[PDB]
């Protein structure tokens, strides 16, 4: 009831909507019509407005071919138009019709019908008759309630045959505010306050006669539903919970959506609050005319789009903070006015006028509305029947004329032709249309099935410092592994605790002897360990602090002090280590270099000989005797095209996986140079004056050295990434990729931003196969972070799918994967949430989820 | 549809008469038209639904009002400063289709007729 | 929400951020 809206301030896994959902689109008469004069069409009082305040449009009114084309294309089950009154009765009084104008309607109505799309037709959108604002002064005189009873009595006796679902007005709230506030709107009258409220009231009361004209003449021969589009905005508090900004917060809802909705919705009254601030503003409904306003829609249309957004002047935010939450606003609709049934009639955003086809956020922003809305009915059980896209095709967009696209299809307003072209949207939203929601269909059914008796079965934290039993630091970190089937621990040693000096004419005893009892420790529990020599983080570089204030990465010479200390460590610990991690994620070190774009590949080329001098160290002095396995972890995140209807969002998502996987991979494990695509990308934007950066060419010297040293190939895959094409201004080495990133706001996502996006690591999997063959292959590094403390959900849903995926890779991709270890073991205080173990050691839920995989070797049947 | 005109008879003239049809579900165009003997049938005056819609011959405006009451079924006609150009036999007319029209073929349900005679 | 912006979400971003190995 009135004012239990309040209440609304103080793990979804659905992606398909109702059986029998309804999926439709709009347009308005003025927005798309044209042929403003044309056939006897009266001027309406937005016809003056234009050729007054301002300066063909989509022509429908000659193209209703063209628009029946995009409504089959979309496969719409409903489209809402609306009837231009003085394309009808150019005097908006009912005098002889304009027989022409009820041709058109009457085609349109048939050839809708014949294509089994549902009517959905709106008397009242804007475009009032000129006539009847300067005889009469329009909604200001109340004699128009009849003038407009009288219309929609002649429109459902020649329509409502084919029309089963009715509106009114389009949004009268904007009718009353911007044409008689804000003077944004025809008839254009600025701050005129009597007939703001005199305009709302003629309105609800024409509505209400209206609606009990059908209800009793009409309804018993039609059997349709007669509502009103009440649009409005959404607001949120401009602190946390602030026990008054929520207050202000329900007086901008009322005062834009109660206003209407009060006496249509709800107890038959203007809001509470409006009757006392406007005591003598506001007209007085009789207490006759309270019971027959109460009741008058046979659902809730509401619209909520730019419109009641924007300008500033719209709504009074009154201090609180202005929002976009569709799920929100429509659970305020469900406790004011009682759960009652919802039509979306009008929903979407707006595109700048330069977009033609390419509308990528406009797919987005139509994802996150649906979204919420799937959300609303899903898990507020809000009774929401209907979606109206919006709109069907670019038009005249009121005040903002043709600067904005509403549109899901373009027009050229410069072409005789007009021709209405699908955008991305278009194609987007027929996907949606086709599946009755999110398309289900990058997401592969799970398999049954087993990994090999010989999977490494891992888990991975960071780097460990010193401090057998004695070392407190090792007894709680076996606690942690004693309580997992894990086979194969991965932890990383402290270059600069080892070598202090960077150079072995100093080595840390001590720090090789506590890392040697984490080895000889986790053995007893019949756990393997793989070494990380150098595992640089944001925190903590990682170098002795001599090489990095002599330039670090950059330096030639730090290769050389890392061959040293691989050697160390292969002497000290390799009889025990069989395998190594020489780096974790070198590729993603550029960003440290974040300066010059040639500073951030030249550090990366001294990261790869690095690598190699390690590694052929280990091949030639300590392989015979030690027999173990040794290679470089790489950040490798999947891309997808953000926009997947762009050719050249395509390219830009294989460029992505060139800069960050091939980068090294190329190199080291295939060819020993760099790979083609990205020098000779590199090459075009610095043949074409945009960057200054070149890749350098590697001696024949330098090949062979980098050239197959790894003996295996070994991958950090968390996320995937939506990856735009963009072409970047500047030199660095982000500038040079031409990619910017989309978030998809609306997929399961970690408290970070991290996608839970499971088919991604598969299609790694086969990317790395393919181009770099049947190597073998570990995930060294794969998890999520998670608000939960206890019960990871999160955590245990990401392991369950994306391990699913893994076995998919196995048992039918046929691609050679060895292991899996999880990120991570433990977290720090400060840090994201990865571990399975709190900072106070304790388990969360997602062990015993991770022990049952483990024992089952999969998910057999 | 039967309708049934009202309250004829013969009046002064300057004076003042009115005529009502009554109607026996759907709403409707009430008109008026008056015929002389040997003359065709003349418009005199037409209303709309719900009222928002008056039309009036040229002869009558400003002398004949119509007005009626959906809720009794019934179109009234005030005619005042009636003259003698004034007497004929008045037909009362419905239109379903709430088109307000001036002509004759476009109504459907005519009523009986009732006479209006103005003498001196 | 930049109201008046055709993206108002901010979604389309440009700034890759560090992978999970680098905030620890």
């Amino acid at each position: 009831f009135s004012g239990d809206g309040r209440a609304i301030w103080s793990l979804f896994l659905y992606d398909t909507f109702p059986k029998n959902f309804f999926w439709g689109i709009g347009t308005g008469a003025l927005q798309v019509e044209g042929s403003w004069k044309k056939d006897g069409k009266g001027p309406s009082i937005w016809d003056h407005f234009i050729h007054t305040h301002l300066k063909g449009s989509s022509d429908s009114y000659i193209f209703l071919e063209k628009d029946l084309s995009a409504l089959d294309f979309i496969g719409v089950s409903f489209y809402q138009f609306s009837i231009s009154w003085p394309r009808l009765f150019p005097d908006g009084i009912v005098t002889v019709a304009n027989a022409k104008g009820l041709q058109y309607y009457s085609t349109l109505l048939d050839a809708l019908v014949l294509r089994n799309i549902e009517p959905i037709v709106t008397l009242y959108h804007w475009d009032l008759p000129l006539a009847l604002q300067e005889k009469y002064g329009g909604w200001k005189n109340d004699t128009i309630i009849d003038i407009f009873n009288d219309y929609a009595t002649y429109c459902f006796q020649m329509f409502g045959d084919r029309v089963k679902y009715w509106i009114t007005i389009h949004n009268p709230y904007l009718v009353a505010w911007h044409g008689y506030g804000t003077g944004m709107h025809a008839p254009g009258e600025k701050g005129n306050l009597a007939a703001v409220y005199t305009v709302g009231h003629n309105l609800i009361k024409a509505h209400s006669k209206v609606w009990h004209n059908y209800n009793t003449h009409f309804r018993p021969h039609q059997k349709g539903w007669l509502s009103i589009t009440l649009g409005s905005h959404w607001i949120e508090p401009q602190r946390s919970e602030n026990t008054m900004d929520i207050f202000k917060c329900q007086q901008s809802m009322v005062s834009v959506l109660g206003w209407f909705a009060n006496p249509i919705h709800g107890d038959g009254d203007y809001p509470e609050g409006m009757r006392k601030k406007l005591f003598s503003v506001l007209p007085i409904f009789s207490e006759a005319e309270k019971h027959e306003m109460r009741g008058t829609a046979d659902f809730f249309a509401f619209s909520f789009g730019p419109n009641n957004f924007k300008p500033l002047n719209t709504m009074a935010k009154m201090g609180q903070n202005v929002s976009l939450n569709l799920r929100e606003a429509l659970n305020w609709i469900k406790l004011e006015y009682n759960n009652p049934r919802i039509l979306i009639a009008e929903n979407g955003w707006f595109t700048d006028s330069r977009v033609k086809t390419e509308d990528t956020t406009a797919i987005y922003m139509m994802k996150n509305f649906l979204s919420q809305v799937l959300q609303a009915i899903r898990l507020d059980e809000i009774r929401v029947f209907g979606y109206t896209a919006w709109s069907l095709l670019d038009g005249f967009e009121w005040q903002d004329a043709y600067t904005i696209r509403r549109g899901l299809f373009y027009v050229d307003f410069n072409s005789k032709q007009k021709e209405r072209k699908p955008k991305s949207s278009a194609h987007y939203y027929k996907q949606i249309i086709r599946e009755n929601g999110f398309s289900l269909k990058e997401s592969t059914p799970d398999v049954q099935g087993q990994f090999p008796c010989d999977f490494s079965w891992g888990v991975t934290e960071s780097v460990l410092k010193p401090e057998c039993t004695d070392f407190v630091n090792i007894k709680k970190q076996l606690e942690m592994l004693a309580r997992m089937k894990v086979t194969h621990y991965r932890f990383a040693l402290d270059w600069a605790s080892v070598l202090p000096t960077g150079q072995l004419s100093a080595v840390n005893r001590q720090a090789l002897r506590y890392y040697r009892c984490v080895v000889s420790e986790g053995l007893k529990l019949g756990i393997s360990a793989m070494v990380t020599l150098y595992y640089p983080t944001h925190a903590h570089l990682g170098l002795p602090e001599p090489l990095l204030h002599a330039d670090g990465w950059l330096n030639p010479s730090t290769a050389e002090a890392f061959q040293a200390y691989a050697g160390l460590c292969f002497q000290e610990l390799g009889d025990l280590v069989k395998l190594w991690i020489t780096i974790n994620e070198p590729n993603r070190l550029s960003d440290i270099y974040n300066r010059s774009g040639n500073d951030t590949y030249g550090a990366a080329h001294n990261l790869l000989v690095a690598h190699a001098l390690a590694w052929r160290l280990y091949d030639r002095q300590f392989r015979p005797s030690q027999r173990g396995a040794v290679s470089l972890s790489l950040h490798a995140d999947w891309a997808e095209p953000a926009n997947p209807y762009a050719d050249s969002h395509w390219r830009a998502a294989e460029r992505f996986l060139q800069f960050e996987i091939a980068w090294f991979a190329e190199p080291l494990f295939k060819t020993g140079d760099y790979p083609a695509a990205m020098r000779e990308y590199i090459a075009s934007k610095h043949r074409r004056g945009l960057s200054s950066s070149a890749l350098p060419r590697l001696t024949e010297a330098e090949r062979r050295l980098l050239k197959g040293t790894v003996d295996f190939c070994a991958l950090n895959h968390f996320t995937t990434r939506f990856v735009m094409h963009e072409q970047l201004a500047g030199s660095r080495y982000d500038s040079d990729r031409d990619i910017q990133f989309l978030q998809d706001i609306t997929r399961l996502s970690s408290p970070t931003r991290l996608a839970v996006i499971p088919w991604g690591v598969r299609k790694l999997l086969r990317w790395v196969r393919r181009n770099y063959g049947d190597m073998d292959i570990y995930i060294t590094a794969s998890g999520i972070d998670d608000q939960a403390l206890e019960d990871d959900r999160l955590r245990k849903y990401y392991l369950g799918k994306y391990l699913q995926e893994v076995l998919k890779a196995y048992l039918i991709d046929k691609v050679r994967i060895k292991g899996y270890y999880a990120f991570k073991l433990a977290e720090e205080k400060s840090k994201p949430r990865f571990g399975f173990f709190t900072s106070d050691f304790k388990a969360k839920s997602s062990i015993q989820f991770y022990n049952k995989v483990i024992s089952s070797r999969g998910f057999p049947f | 549809v039967q309708l049934v005109e009202s309250g004829g008879g013969l009046v002064q003239a300057g004076g003042s008469l009115r005529l009502s049809c009554a109607a026996s579900f759907s709403p409707y165009v009430g008109g008026w038209f008056r015929q002389a003997p040997g003359k065709e049938r003349e418009f005199v005056a037409a209303i709309s639904w719900s009222g928002g819609t008056k039309l009036y011959a040229d002869s009558v405006k400003g002398r004949f009002t119509i007005s009626r009451d959906n809720a009794k079924n019934t179109v009234y006609l005030q005619m005042n400063t009636l003259k003698r150009e004034d007497t004929a036999v008045y037909y009362c007319a419905a239109r379903r289709i709430n088109e307000v029209l001036t002509t004759a073929p476009d109504y459907d349900f005519w009523g009986q007729g009732t006479q209006v005679t103005v003498s001196s | 929400p930049d109201v008046g912006s055709s993206d108002p979400l901010s979604m389309v971003g440009g700034s890759q951020g560090r992978s999970p190995s680098y905030e620890s």
